[PDB]
């Protein structure tokens, strides 16, 4: 039973993605969150090893919460009449990278530097555990305020990963890629990878750089803040129009503007506390 | 300059 193990809390948000209670597991007093989603309001179905039909997002899941990462972890779910029931971490102190950018304004680069590394540590995990979560964002990035780790969030966009052409898509337009707004049509890693050079110019200028299709097909990234020639080299890179002219992850962490990266916890003690 | 949310879809 769902409601013997976990006292509910607050909302904490809902939208396209369900309505996500804070919560606390009467067993140990930990913090989770519980998120709630409809039935009838999911599009892709899988199916776990026994074969129960789940959600996607719950196979993508399940695939990446094995030992401890830069992901959300999936505790538990439920199934219920009309819906399914996720129980999930919850960091606490915690605050979502977009109020943070918000409210910080432009982030110093050697802030971005350790959010973007550790954010490239955790596609990677996802990547390696066969997943791509095709929804890279600041608002699904939850910032553990006294860790200083980042936590990715909302797989409910996400694909197993493959090597052949995607043709569907239901992530965030101003984060995905121009092949996408001309063809509908992208492979997996090289959009994952415009979308964090949008999520790296996001950091770095406060705000992303594209609004509208012509803007993301333009091919041309304007820099409203000061931003070094390394990291505008580096967007640029993961920016270029053509996918076979953007990084792999190898080559982003090698660029010369990743080297000497903080520490988690040095990113809370000099940036966060 | 307005910075907002885009949902996702
Ligand atoms: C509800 N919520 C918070 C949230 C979500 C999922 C897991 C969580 C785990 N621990 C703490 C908080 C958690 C949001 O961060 C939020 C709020 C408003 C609008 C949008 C969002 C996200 C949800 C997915 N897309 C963006």
């Amino acid at each position: 039973p769902l409601e013997s193990q976990y006292q509910v809390g607050p909302l904490l948000g809902s939208g396209g993605f369900g309505s996500v209670y804070s919560g606390i597991r009467v067993s140990d007093n930990l913090p989770v969150a519980i998120k709630h989603v409809e039935k009838d309001r999911i599009s892709d179905w899988g199916e776990l090893p026994n074969g129960t039909r789940v959600p996607m997002e719950v196979v993508l899941l399940k695939k990446v919460s094995s030992g401890f990462s830069g992901v959300i972890r999936l505790l538990d779910w439920f199934e219920r009449p009309d819906s399914f029931v996720l129980i999930l971490e919850r960091p606490e102190p915690v605050q979502d990278l977009f109020d943070f950018i918000t409210e910080r304004g432009a982030l110093q680069e050697e802030l971005a530097r350790s959010f973007f590394w550790q954010v490239l540590e955790a596609v990677r995990h996802c990547h390696n555990c066969g997943v791509l979560h095709r929804d890279i964002k600041d608002e699904n990035i939850l910032i553990d305020l006294n860790r200083g780790e980042l936590k990715l969030i909302d797989f409910g966009s996400g694909a197993l990963l493959k090597d052949t052409v995607y043709t569907d898509f239901d992530g965030t337009r101003v984060y995905s890629p121009p092949e996408w707004i001309r063809y509908h049509r992208y492979h997996g890693r090289s959009a994952a990878v415009w979308s964090l050079g949008i999520l790296l110019y996001d950091m770095v200028c406060g705000d992303i750089p594209f609004e509208h299709d012509e803007e993301i097909i333009g091919g041309q990234v304007f820099f409203r803040q000061r931003v070094s020639s390394e990291c505008q080299h580096l967007i640029r890179w993961c920016l270029a129009l053509r996918p076979s002219d953007r990084p792999t992850f190898e080559e982003i962490q090698n660029h010369p503007w990743m080297q000497d990266v903080l520490l988690p916890q040095e990113t809370a003690e000099i940036h966060l506390h | 300059r307005k910075r907002r949310r885009h949902p996702s879809g």
